[PDB]
């Protein structure tokens, strides 16, 4: 069971064919265990497409994306990036209507760069790109738990703040109530952090 | 390992007649046949 | 979530489509259809029809039944069937035999209003109006009886009760989300699998209405409320089939 | 879950059993006094002539 | 069983009581009401009654709660109330400070037509006619406002949410079987707590309709059918207080 990114683009939105789209996914299988209708800014855009980045087309793509609102979708099914990557079809919508017709880029799909949908390449894009979008939904526990890569983040995490923290509570003494600890402690990590600025009114 | 915690909650039991390992199968068999409307509270209004 | 259709329900929501009931008989329905109900042991009985006639006065058909139970792999309801030409009193539908029924497939028009009459057909037979009027409405409620897909579900002793745990058919402006009631609950068969022609749907997002149309029957018509989820289905027409559909799509 | 779905064929198939159990037991039991019924008949002229 | 009253069922079991309102304005409402539960994100909109004026247009108001939380052993609702002298387009009724709401309940009479009324009372205060309504509405509301028990269930996070499960009120002539709004699920509170003879319910055992009528506020109303789980109310009249109760009974 592995779980996939896709998205639907204005044009299959402007026409009213998000439901069937979404009908479709489920009638082959698909689980859409999380869904969200929204609209991306130009910064949002140009930051999920960060790999094509100055390319010929990118700028009518990012023109594109953000004229109206589209559909994010995080797909489940055994096989469901390749399995997806089938249903959707090839890319060009007229190559597509030639070879591969009763594909969802062949029906709803138009005019090439609106192809109507957008699904995820490897395990690695579709990861990034569900964390993109959704930054709560919890997945991939094994690529995280690795004694080597949990070592390798705590040490990224730790050195920036906390062991400054550590240093001031063993340097303070508070209470030696632990609750009291905890509290000054957290207060010192949210006040003192290198990622987040310090706010005054 | 899962072995352990496996034998361990058959062991241990519930408020109810069956251990807890099978209340939450027995809770999981309903709400997968039922498939309700709101689930995850329908599990602690309903099926529990 | 509903128990059973309200009447005044379906006469509201089925009021564009040309399903109407005339005022003297509206309230008189109101005030007959629970008198007849606990005369029997019938835990529902409704309205299933208006069947038009000649000299003016029109059959109202009503239909009961008490449980329902799984039997052979369907949904097997025992239904009771009444009928009546104003709407206080309620007389019986006698049921019919195979070959009387094969028989009433031959009569076509409309019926007269006189429950006395009697059709000749061919040695000749003599073919009583009550046993048209049962034939044709059989043939209506097995071709068409809609319920939302998953409205119902199985239970303990396999009795086909209603889902109170309904969620809501999802995307009912498509046939997949409704589905006859012989078709058991658990299965995938809806009113997808016949034929590809014959089922209208018309859908209002806003109000989130839905209005299912028979096409083979031009006189069924079907609601699904999603936000009040409530369904209901009604007759009113002659009891006649277009066979000549095809030129008509 | 597919246990259970397989018990509860099996609880109704039993009542179903149990129905038609009882209905042949009674047409057994009907055709045994047509049985009963015929014999007499078919004794009654011989026992009123010599038995009397 | 039911998630929201209807507005035609409501008006269909209350018509005989006086409660009805103008068949334009039926139209006009069914069309109406979710285009104002969706301008204003609430997800139960539903008509609350209709108080009578000097003038023919009389006050429709609709009450809507998009949360509702046990809170200090009360089931508080985030209510919010709209008026509308016709069926077509709804305002909004702002809430009221406590020192209006204090002079607003000594301000008596039926009310007149424009809400841009100011009374004066005793220097003298100027107080809107709206301010007077949202008092009256409130009262109403505190003093009447009832559901069948048991209808509404505690969830994890301490929201009151419909019973799915409810298989409805035994003894509904009972008025134990009956429960104000803001009662919690837990707690026995019910119309029986009330004081003796505020409350005249008469039932139907055939038709299985039960109708609650208030005698402190005349003209409130609530069906209660059982055969189908469906109940409703609705305030008809104008908003006055009946003192003298003692002497009438």
């Amino acid at each position: 069971l592995e779980k996939t990114f896709a998205l639907i683009k204005p044009d299959a939105v402007r026409a009213g064919k998000a439901q069937e789209i979404m009908q479709l996914i489920e009638l082959n299988g698909f689980t859409i265990i999380a869904k969200q209708k929204l609209q991306l800014t130009r910064a949002r855009a140009e930051e999920f497409y960060g790999e094509h980045k100055g390319k010929e087309f990118f700028p009518k793509l990012v023109n594109f994306m953000t004229s109206g609102p589209i559909w994010a979708l995080v797909l489940a099914k055994p096989g469901a990036i390749l399995a997806w990557r089938a249903l959707m079809g090839p890319t060009n919508v007229f190559k597509a209507r030639a070879e591969q017709p009763k594909c969802l880029r062949a029906l709803y799909g138009t005019d090439g760069t609106q192809n109507a949908t957008h699904g995820s390449d490897s395990p690695i894009s579709a990861a990034r790109e569900i964390k993109f979008f959704f930054p709560t939904l919890s997945g991939d526990p094994t690529i995280y738990a690795e004694p080597t890569a949990a070592a390798e983040y705590i040490t990224k995490r730790i050195q920036p703040a906390l062991a400054k923290a550590l240093a001031a509570l063993a340097r303070e003494k508070p209470s030696a109530d632990k609750f009291e600890a905890i509290t000054f402690v957290a207060g010192y990590l949210l006040q003192n952090n290198p990622n987040k600025p310090k706010v005054l009114m | 390992d899962v072995g352990q915690a496996l034998a361990f909650l058959q062991q241990v039991k519930t408020t109810q007649g069956a251990s807890i390992y099978e209340g939450l199968k027995a809770a999981l068999a309903k709400v997968l046949e039922d498939r309700p409307v709101n689930a995850v509270e329908a599990l602690e209004t309903s099926v529990l | 979530v509903q128990l059973e259709p309200n009447i005044t329900l379906v006469l509201k929501h089925l009021a564009s489509c040309g399903a109407v009931v005339s005022a003297e008989q509206q309230a008189a329905l109101d005030h007959s259809i629970p008198i007849k109900r606990i005369e029997a042991g019938l835990r529902s009985l409704t309205l299933w029809g208006r069947l038009t006639t000649l000299n003016g006065k029109d059959y109202l058909v009503a239909e009961g039944y008490n449980v329902a139970s799984s039997k052979e792999g369907a949904a097997v309801y025992e239904t009771k069937y009444f009928y009546s030409q104003d709407g206080a009193r309620w007389s019986d539908l006698q049921p019919v035999d195979s070959e009387t029924a094969t028989r009433c497939a031959r009569i076509k028009g409309m019926l007269s209003g006189d429950p006395a009459k009697n059709y000749e057909l061919e040695l000749v037979f003599q073919i009583p109006e009550l046993a048209v009027l049962r034939c044709r409405v059989d043939a209506i409620a097995t071709a068409t009886s809609v319920i939302p897909t998953d409205s119902t579900i199985l239970n303990a002793a396999s009795q086909v009760v209603p889902n109170r745990l309904f969620a809501g058919a999802a995307y009912p402006e498509k046939l997949e989300s409704y589905q006859h009631r012989f078709s058991l609950p658990g299965s995938g068969v809806t009113l997808s699998q016949d034929l590809r022609g014959t089922w209208a749907v018309q859908y209002d997002a806003f109000k989130g209405v839905a209005q299912v149309r028979s096409l083979l029957f031009p006189g069924y018509f079907f609601y699904y409320a999603a936000n009040e989820l409530t369904w209901g289905s009604l007759y009113v027409g002659d009891g006649l089939r277009n066979n000549d559909l095809i030129f008509m799509l | 879950l597919a246990a259970n779905r397989s018990t509860l064929a099996d609880k109704a198939a039993s009542t179903a059993a149990t129905v038609d159990a009882w209905a042949e037991r009674q047409a057994k039991m009907e055709a045994e006094l047509q049985g009963k019924e015929l014999e007499a008949v078919r004794r009654r002229p011989t026992f009123v002539l010599r038995e009397l």
